[PDB]
């Protein structure tokens, strides 16, 4: 009875989103991924120095 | 040349190493039973025999073997997840009741027990871990239509759902007033033990 | 030549032994399931017959090519008692993996409770002990005596091949009276049939004659050296035959290989 | 409550024997590394044995090795220090010290009370035996070492102990960066692998006990001479 | 009737979310330059533990991790140097999640027994003492995460998570908008909300102080095992049991670009992106990892070392190293 209501009301609310363009994440995405590429040292690989691991 | 504090931090670490060890050592003699079955078939009087809202670890001992039965019967979720938690135990007891054909609880209950001990005996992590089929509450019980030939008949039925040349299967028959529940068991788990050591060995 | 391509031979024996057990020994250690108290066994087998390769298969070569050792006889005792050693350490190796297999089947709870690595450990230091003092206590020719011959074949060959042989006939009517049916039935008579056959054929020929001429006229021609490098060939085969047919060891084997 | 109380405060005659036997119930004795650091009727403070989590790692001052012989048992949590053939010089308090080493750990959180008892080698100055300071200022105390502290791990080795008038002593920081439990956040500690200073801000007047600093990068552990503070 | 407006609702915010998907990560992206093939060796191997593992988690140092195995044991390893610093016993074995605090002094597990067992490491007594119990829950407690030194969020098998409160024990608040079954959730790194996985195939996006799923992600076909924000906290990339790894968007509401490849056909069960996020590794129900470019959807450097399935992975705060724990009881530490 109310698991109903309570499942459209929850809809309702998801529905309401500003819902920004796919592009603008996706240039978000890249920038925040190329702004912070130098300080990965998964991405690029780094000396035997700063390596706490040898 | 490790500093004075760092040896001292090592020498903890492998002080905890020792204490681990032993630990893992005291927690492999004992074996692990899973107890599993249908809606309340006679889990609870056989559980009674033996001896939260998750799991219940029976914890006892039977002729210096240490049983650690887990019966898990407070789990709502889907069997699936936490079905490979227990893929290292020794045996897993399957309860059934045969007063199970008359009760409905659409399909009646020998079905959905013997459905699901299909599933469980075909799961892929259960594959080498036998089964003890406790064909419980037979006094309720009662081709020929009598009790003896109709429970081998069942016995067979329920049997015949592995297709594993190194998975057995052991059934025994109780009136649920018995105290031969413990026996049982502990003959299947030597059993056990025997085929495992067997395939050990390279010997099948 | 002819010598050489023996030594060859012996080489390609050297590089099998050297291979394979070490193949045990990083296949015991490195898997988790694998690390069984009873396991310890074989390691200890395996790390004594890689031992006996790079310890006596050279100088064994430098014998029966030239007429007598090539340095002085304190080298050759000390050579001879070592070679002695570890055969014996491989043979009762043998003995301990077939006793611990028995009460591993028969009365397999009180054994599982009494099976830590702690007596596993014990035992390999007992049989190592008991190699040692059948081994130590008496050109390079063989030890040939009237009473320490005839004592270190019986107690080094012919009881453990006793008791092996007693302890897979019983194992293998214990798996017959237990027991897709044909088929499991054909495997593991098979690989009772390849243990218990690959070491009599191994080492039964060379003590069966070290014995009679112990005590006998009967001296082999030349074939006497075949023997003997059956003999070695038995340490060749150990990390195969003890081990191929354990899954968990396949699965190691291959893993680490390919 | 966690508290370690000793036992034998009692006269021992010149070249003679006894036995100190401390016990502490707060914590975990087992998994503890214990110590014992000395005293005089002067300001000297000096490192006497070590025994560790295990029992199986024991350490001496360098100066009285093979006199003093240390022990502990779990069942009692009571550590044991055997003294043989006492002099004049080894008159003292004797301190007991807990200390657990683990990455993050502070060793010498805590020093019980002690029986007064009456009858190379990294070396730690402080220049600056007395600071006489009023309350309200920030004051600075110095200490130096002999050799480099700084270890290739990337840690400094020194502690930094306060001593309350006439209490057991409390450690103030430790590995020169990092606070003890409960010391007030105004303590501060910093330095070089050489040269370490203290700036404490807003002196109060209960931060007037005497200060010692101790190297650790060895267990031939020494302590530095006190710098007293004073009211003047 | 409530079922049909349901069922509009759902039509209109897919047609919503249809209606902006211009693009679709991989028509963009072709002029930045592929990642070259990372070649990732075992630094370090923590071969402690006795039985599988499910669980670990990197503190704020990035020097140590906590691992709970099937022996009943949490241990706190030390990870540049392999040292156990703390083997906490539990009371129940059968435990399935960790979770070290951002501080260093708090611990939490509990898989199999409703509860999120914590644990004080900065304790007087100085051994490690269980601090608090939380019992709410009527299933297994699939995974735990600490906010601040106190309040938690755990997710259970009965399909709720919790926010539970350390102090005081009890629900602070709950979240029950779920429909089927949770196994992992992953908090912001500012933890004002945080997502939670399925059993259903979708992922929710709760708010941490007004309990409530603000978006739902359903896109995804068959299971979820794991979750990982982005950095920054904007795109959350999925587990599968289905080999489909898949990161969504906070502000899009929607998938982004699904990472699949047909060579393998396994169940992921742990995911963690990079520091930087380039890279997005996941631990495969396939006996090893792998690394995904994050915006190629391309793939790159395998790392298998492994004997059992990789339960947990995670990329350290700072970034530095990648540790993966696997049924074989051996965590490995890939630099
Ligand atoms: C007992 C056990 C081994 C012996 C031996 N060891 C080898 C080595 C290679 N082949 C055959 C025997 C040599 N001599 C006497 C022995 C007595």
């Amino acid at each position: 009875i109310a698991q109903a209501r309570k499942l459209v009301e929850q809809l309702k609310m998801e529905a309401n989103i500003d819902r920004i363009k796919v592009s603008k994440a996706a240039a978000d995405l890249m920038a925040y991924c190329e702004a912070h590429a130098k300080e990965d040292p998964l991405l690029t690989p780094v000396p035997a120095s700063e390596n706490p691991f040898r | 040349t490790l500093s004075a504090e760092e040896r001292a931090a090592l020498e903890r670490s492998k002080a905890i190493e020792k204490n681990l060890k032993e630990d893992g050592i005291s927690a492999a003699k004992d074996v692990k039973l899973l107890l599993l079955g249908a809606g309340e078939s006679g889990k609870s009087t056989i559980v009674k025999q033996m001896k939260t809202t998750g799991i219940v670890e029976t914890h006892f001992t039977f002729k210096n073997l240490h049983f650690r039965l887990f019966d898990v019967g407070g789990q709502r979720s889907e069997r699936k997840k936490w079905i490979h938690c227990f893929e290292d135990v020794t045996a897993i007891i399957f309860c059934v009741a045969l007063s199970g054909y008359d009760q409905v609880l659409t399909t009646n209950r020998m079905h959905e027990s013997l459905m699901l001990f299909d599933s469980i005996c075909n799961n892929k992590f259960f594959i080498d871990t036998s089964i003890i089929l406790f064909l419980n509450k037979k006094d309720l019980f009662g081709g020929p239509n009598t009790y003896e030939d109709a429970a081998a008949y069942i016995q067979a039925q329920f049997e015949s759902k592995n297709r594993s040349p190194n998975k057995e299967i052991y059934c025994h028959m109780t009136c649920a007033t018995d105290t031969n529940n413990i026996q049982v068991v502990f003959d299947a788990v030597t059993d056990i033990i025997i085929a495992n050591n067997l395939r050990g060995c390279g010997l099948y | 030549q002819v010598t050489l391509t023996l030594v060859c031979l012996a080489g390609l024996l050297m590089l099998l032994t050297v291979f394979g057990n070490v193949l045990v020994i990083i296949a015991v250690f490195t898997s988790r399931a694998l690390k069984a108290p009873q396991n310890l066994f074989l390691v200890s087998l395996a790390s004594a017959d890689i031992l006996v390769a790079t310890l006596v298969i050279p100088f064994s070569l430098a014998n029966e090519v030239m007429g007598y050792w090539y340095f002085g006889k304190a080298w050759c005792e000390i050579y001879l008692a070592l070679d002695v050693l570890f055969c014996t350490s491989s043979i009762v190796h043998l003995c301990a993996i077939s006793l611990d297999r028995y009460w591993s089947i028969t009365q397999a709870i009180e054994y599982n409770l009494k099976r830590t690595p702690r007596r596993i450990k014990a035992i390999i230091i007992t049989v190592w002990v008991i190699s040692a003092v059948i081994s130590f206590p008496p050109r390079c020719e063989i030890n040939d005596q009237k009473w320490y011959v005839i004592s270190s074949c019986i107690g080094s060959f012919f009881a453990p091949c006793l008791i092996m042989i007693l302890v897979y006939v019983r194992i293998y009517q214990i798996a017959k009276r237990r027991t897709g049916r044909q088929n499991r039935e054909k495997r593991f008579t098979f690989v009772l049939a390849v243990v218990i056959g690959v070491f009599v054929v191994c080492w039964f020929p060379f003590f069966f004659t070290y014995t009679l001429t112990a005590v006998g006229c009967s001296v082999p021609r030349t074939l006497f050296k075949f023997f003997f490098w059956f003999g070695y060939c038995n340490s060749s085969l150990n990390p195969v035959i003890y081990t191929i047919f354990n899954h968990d060891f396949r699965r190691a084997f291959k893993k680490i290989l390919c | 409550d966690v508290q370690l109380v000793e036992s034998g405060g009692g006269l021992v005659q010149p070249g003679g024997s006894r036995k100190l036997s401390c016990s502490a119930s707060g914590f975990a004795f087992s998994s503890f590394g214990m110590h014992w650091v000395r005293q005089a009727p002067e300001k000297g403070l000096e490192w006497v044995a070590y025994i560790s989590s295990g029992s199986g790692t024991i350490y001496y001052a360098d100066t009285v090795k093979g006199r003093f012989t240390i022990s502990r048992d779990d069942p009692k949590n009571t550590l044991f220090l055997q003294m043989t053939s006492l002099r004049s010089e080894d008159t003292a308090m004797y301190y007991c010290v807990r200390s657990i080493y683990y990455y993050g750990s502070s060793p010498f959180d805590f020093w019980g009370q002690g029986t007064t008892l009456t009858v190379s080698d990294i070396v730690m100055t402080q220049a600056t035996s007395s600071v006489p300071v009023t309350p309200g200022e920030s004051v600075s105390i110095s200490c130096r070492s002999s050799k480099s502290l700084l270890h290739s791990n990337g840690n400094t080795y020194l502690y930094w102990f306060l001593q309350r008038p006439g209490q057991s002593p409390q450690l103030l920081i430790y590995r020169m960066s990092n606070l003890a439990s409960g010391v007030p956040d105004r303590f501060s500690g910093s330095g070089s692998g050489t040269a370490f200073t203290l700036t404490i801000s807003r002196l109060e007047a209960e931060d007037v006990g005497v200060y010692y600093c101790m190297q650790h990068l060895e267990y031939p552990l020494t302590f530095g001479a006190g710098t007293k503070l004073e009211l003047k | 009737q409530l079922r049909q407006e349901a069922e509009q609702l759902k039509n209109q915010i897919r047609d919503a979310r249809k209606a902006c998907a211009d693009a679709t990560l991989s028509q963009i992206t072709n002029n930045i330059d592929p990642v070259g093939r990372i070649q990732m060796r075992t630094r370090r191997t923590l071969r402690g533990h006795l039985a599988k593992i499910y669980a670990m988690h990197w503190g704020t140092d990035s020097r140590l991790l906590v691992s709970a195995s099937q022996d009943g044991k949490l241990i706190i390893w030390d990870s540049y140097t392999t040292n156990k610093v703390h083997a906490i016993p539990l009371r129940s074995s059968w435990v399935m999640t960790c979770a070290y605090a951002p501080s260093g002094n708090y611990v939490a597990c509990g898989g199999l027994d409703n509860i999120c067992s914590i644990y004080n490491l900065k304790t007087r007594e100085g051994n490690v003492r269980v601090s608090r119990e939380l019992a709410g829950h009527t299933g297994y407690l699939s995974c735990c995460r600490f906010l601040d030194d106190n309040q938690i969020v755990t997710s259970s098998g009965d399909t709720t998570c919790a926010l539970w409160d350390i102090e005081t024990g009890q629900q602070t608040t709950t979240f029950t908008g779920h429909t089927g079954d949770v196994m992992s959730l992953s908090l912001a790194p500012d933890t004002r909300l945080f997502v939670s996985g399925a059993c259903d195939a979708s992922a929710k996006l709760w708010d941490v102080r007004e309990g409530m799923c603000r978006q739902t992600f359903t896109g995804h076909e068959s299971d979820i095992n794991a979750i990982c924000f982005f950095p920054n906290g904007n795109a959350f990339a999925t587990g599968s049991d289905d080999a489909t790894c898949r990161l969504f968007d906070l502000r899009a509401d929607q998938e982004l670009m699904t990472y699949s490849h047909d060579n393998i056909i396994c169940g992921i069960t742990s995911v963690s992106f990079s520091k930087s996020g380039r890279l997005l590794l996941a631990g495969y129900d396939d006996f090893n990892c792998n690394v995904w470019d994050a915006l190629k959807a391309d793939r790159a450097g395998v790392l298998a070392g492994h004997d059992n399935r990789v339960s947990c992975l995670g990329v350290t705060d700072d970034g530095m190293a990648v540790a993966t724990g696997s049924w074989d009881s051996f965590l490995k530490i890939w630099n």
